[PDB]
RNA sequence: AGUAUGGGAGAGGAUGGUAGAAUUCCAGGUGUAGCGGUGAAAUGCGUAGAGAUCUGGAGGAAUACCGAUGGCGAAGGCAGCCAUCUGGCCUAAUACUGACGCUGAGGUACGAAAGCAUGGGGAGCAAACAGGAUUAGAUACCCUGGUAGUCCAUGCCGUAAACGAUGUCUACUAGCCGUUGGGGCCUUUGAGGCUUUAGUGGCGCAGCUAACGCGAUAAGUAGACCGCCUGGGGAGUACGGUCGCAAGACUAAAACUCAAAUGAAUUGACGGGGGCCCGCACAAGCGGUGGAGCAUGUGGUUUAAUUCGAUGCAACGCGAAGAAC
């Protein structure tokens, strides 16, 4: 669809932090 | 005509137009139409208004060879994407099978960038 | 309103039937304040009904009035730039002041002497089957 | 601090082979008038036969779920499957040598991306470039094509917000809640529960701090060694020197000018920043304006003067509750 190289890291991180509380 | 009865339905769905196209199992085309031919032409085929009207102008024409016995399968995303079932619900065929056949790439080529405005 | 429902408003009986539908209809026919010839008007249309058949006015007048009512309509609900007519159920009020309506515009559109002979004239022909009254509401579409 | 024995985990590294999905292209079957694209359009493609679907081939790149608060690595960094070679780490105590250790100016090795040289490859994406839109102007953001490059083998370059903006090593100093690899105990009665290590997270006492905050992974209490700073700009710049094919990299001032430049936090204002609420603001109904004739005010033009003010909502039957003298 389009190009991310490296921001997943990022958004899967912050997704996470936002998920554990 | 072919009488063959048993043409499958292949909507084809995009976010700028809307594509419908009922064939046989096998593949050989019948009949299609399109939101184009009804002349909407611009982002009015966007729309999913025009998605049900081609669909049920496909199944006008398919009314020749008769056929009742349908298969959908779609790929794409987008507003009309399920306004062509409703229309194939609507005209009164039957339908075997529904699914989505969406294809998904397992690491494909390089997408391009993103749209900044 | 957003805070509070309003009540409706109560209406009086006519003098002459006691009957709330004939108030309405007068109400309805009622221009700039002239109640006097409204109701001479509508009174004048019941008399030559009732002359023809001699029949109870306001069974009559309930009777070829629900005939001509619709049930449903249709609502402009803008989604994508596209219109989206669909139908809608509303109260036998919402209905009955359309049906009122369209019974006196289409006796308007008439071509008599006066104002009560045509009102007679157009409910006589919407109770028998061949009024314009009856083809004005159309449900199919 | 290190060695030998028996076990464990891991995208640690190098070489080779191999598989699927998806994109593009080449034909073939049926079918065929629009397709593509945008806030709206156009450039572009198509009746030679468009777009969609099915079948068979060619080539290039990356490995969808698993995937995680993961894991490994000195750092940079490492993800399809299998084989060969190889490094480090953890874990139990038995034996062994007996201070063999820490840091480290010069030096040396590794070191994202971009770039350079030689020989191949080139599907998609895409600097430079061309065309169409918008804008007073567009040189750019938007759309349609597209060359270096991105890929492989051998070398050079040695730079990043190369960041935890936190040098390496050692010892001590309340607790609570999760996770990864091991060991021990209790009823492995059941993935269970309790303690000991080696990593990795969230709060928090004392203490520290200008504040934010840190708080056994310290920015606390102490020790060993190295690097680096002395107001802002000039300036990581000139000259000299070393390295490099080049781009340039490293070492590194002065003349001059200013009285400021900064960090954290507080109260307002603003935001083409986000939520909740109210209003004849929207929804429903009735009647008007915008069209015609006339009355009245204003803007423009003319004249000797057409007296002067009021000018988005909040000026325009307004000052004027009344210009023939
Ligand atoms: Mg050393
Ligand atoms: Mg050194
Ligand atoms: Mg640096
Ligand atoms: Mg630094
Ligand atoms: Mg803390
Ligand atoms: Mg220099
Ligand atoms: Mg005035």
């Amino acid at each position: 669809k389009r190009e991310f190289y490296e921001k997943p890291t990022q958004e899967r991180k912050r997704k996470k932090a936002a998920a554990v509380k | 005509t072919r009488t063959v009865s048993e043409g499958v339905a292949h909507i084809h769905a995009s976010f700028n137009n809307t594509i419908v196209t009922i064939t046989d199992r096998q593949g050989n085309a019948l009949a299609w139409a399109t939101s184009g031919g009804q002349g909407f032409r611009g982002s009015r085929k966007s729309t999913p208004f025009a998605a049900q009207v081609a669909a049920e102008v496909a199944g006008k024409a398919a009314l020749d060879y008769g056929l009742k016995n349908l298969d959908v399968l779609v790929k794409g995303p987008g507003p009309g994407r399920e306004s062509a079932v409703r229309a194939l619900g609507a005209v009164g065929y039957k339908i075997n099978s529904i699914t989505d056949v969406t294809p998904i790439p397992h690491n494909g080529c390089r997408p391009p960038k993103k749209r900044r405005v | 309103p957003r805070r509070r429902v309003v009540a409706a408003r109560e209406i009086l009986p006519d003098p002459k039937f006691s009957s709330q539908t004939i108030a309405k209809f007068m109400n309805h026919v009622m221009q700039d304040g002239k109640k006097s010839i409204a109701e001479s008007i509508v009174y004048g249309a019941l008399e030559r009904v009732q002359e023809k058949n001699k029949v109870d006015p306001v069974e009559f007048f309930e009777t070829t009035l629900e005939k001509v009512r619709p049930m449903v309509e249709v609502k402009a609900r803008r989604v994508g730039g596209a219109t989206y007519q669909v139908p809608m159920e509303v109260r036998p009020s919402r209905r009955t002041a359309l049906a009122m309506r369209w019974l006196v515009d289409a006796a308007a559109k008439r071509s008599e002497k006066t104002m009560a002979l045509r009102l007679a004239g157009e409910l006589l022909d919407a109770a028998e089957g061949k009024g314009a009254a009856i083809k004005k509401r159309e449900d199919v579409h």
